[PDB]
C-alpha cells in the first residue's frame, strides 16, 4: 500500500512501516474535503 | 545508594525532547530528525 504514488499523504504520526506493529489497527473511512484532509491529523482541534 | 537511584531514574527523564526511549525517536522521526533528538538526551545524559 505504501510503495504507490496513486495516494497523496501516507503521513504516520520509511520508518511508518516499522513503527506499524500494534494490537488492533484501524481503517477509519470517511470522505473529506481537501480543506479537510490537513485536519486529519493529532489534534487539529 | 540513593546517589545510585538519583542516577537510574534520569534515565526516564525526557529532558525536553520527545522520549527518554531511543527506540522511540529512532523507529519514528525522519532521520535527520532523529539525529537531532538523540543528539538532545546524549547532552542530558550526561550531565547526570
Amino acid at each position: 500500500l505504501y510503495n504507490s504514488t496513486f495516494f497523496s499523504t501516507f503521513k504516520c504520526y520509511a520508518t511508518k512501516l516499522n513503527d506499524l506493529c500494534f494490537s488492533n489497527v484501524y481503517a477509519d473511512s470517511f470522505v473529506v474535503k481537501g480543506d479537510d484532509v490537513r485536519q486529519i491529523a493529532p489534534g487539529q482541534t | 545508594a540513593q546517589a545510585l537511584n538519583t542516577l537510574v531514574k534520569q534515565l526516564s527523564s525526557n529532558f525536553g525532547a520527545i522520549s527518554s526511549v531511543l527506540n522511540d525517536i529512532l523507529s519514528r522521526l525522519d532521520p535527520p530528525e532523529a539525529e537531532v533528538q538523540i543528539d538532545r538526551l546524549i547532552t542530558g545524559r550526561l550531565q547526570s
